[PDB]
């Protein structure tokens, strides 16, 4: 009874498939008008917490606005370092991390808090499989899996810079 | 409906 | 392995469980007026096809009106043009998701592999509300593999709720 499957292949079904193909041309005529990624960067946290606000996770993670256009709003964040720009991302929060959490506090699930955490290593095995056999191919998203214990906003400023680094050596 | 993820 | 368990539960913990506690409220404040049924019926057709309106499915299935809150609707049943019932209808979204995956040639999802995950989250889901509050027995599974008046069925069942309630 492994629910992650189920929550990875209807995330992807359900709103990365309708989402990704493009997301690049939203981000190169907002790029149009500094400059943001070309990638959509999921949190995937394993405790399951999704915050409804991001800035709260990080204070050097700040909401910048949201990406002009079934629709679905994606937003534009910017990451802190000293109070300074050090990069700005189309960032959100894996959505079905919230289910498992949500289950993990209904008793009649049986959902304890080890299976949850077991649960949310499968969901993001199973996402980066269908993702790599997937049209977007990941080419337009990258999975941060991070467990908290840690400053955030430098997990993800690395693989920005790394994103970076290959679109100049590639 | 099932606008379960952000919309 | 088996893809239903998620669509399931994400059903039941995103949807159902939110919708549910205050539907009677709703129908109830509704059913103030024209002094229909409390129950939210599902259609879980194990074809997994979903269509954009119920109208198509049945013509004898029309749409009434959309129950105000405090985004289901409420449809009206015809027999022979005569209205012979009214109550909330609406498909099990995750079904199309099961749908879309057979037409995913990168899944490995076959059409016996949908009408066995179709399956699979009908019995699940049925055990989920057996031992859910949120259920409170205000919502019933209809079950159909086409071949049969999909109008006939959801009236065979909404006449044995009036009977138990009686």
């Amino acid at each position: 009874f492994n629910v992650a499957h189920g929550l990875a292949w209807s995330y992807y079904i359900g709103y990365l498939r309708l989402i990704l193909p493009e997301l690049q041309a939203r981000i190169r005529t907002y790029n149009q008008h500094g400059a943001v990624s070309q990638r959509l960067y999921i949190l995937l946290p394993l405790d399951c917490g999704v915050p409804d606000n991001l800035s709260m996770a990080d204070p050097n993670i700040r909401f910048l606005d949201k990406l002009p256009q079934r629709v679905y709003s994606n937003s534009i964040y910017e990451l802190l370092e000293n109070g300074q720009r050090a990069g700005t991302c189309v960032l959100e929060y894996a959505t079905p991390l919230q289910t498992l959490f949500a289950m993990s506090q209904y008793s009649q699930a049986g959902f304890s808090r080890e299976d949850r955490l077991e649960q949310a290593k499968l969901f993001c095995r199973t996402l980066e499989d269908i993702l790599a056999d997937a049209p977007e191919s990941q080419n337009n998203c990258r999975l941060i899996a991070y467990q908290e214990p840690f400053s955030l906003s430098q997990e993800v400023l690395r693989h920005l810079r790394q994103e970076e680094k290959e679109e100049v050596t590639v | 409906p099932w606008s379960y993820y952000s919309y």
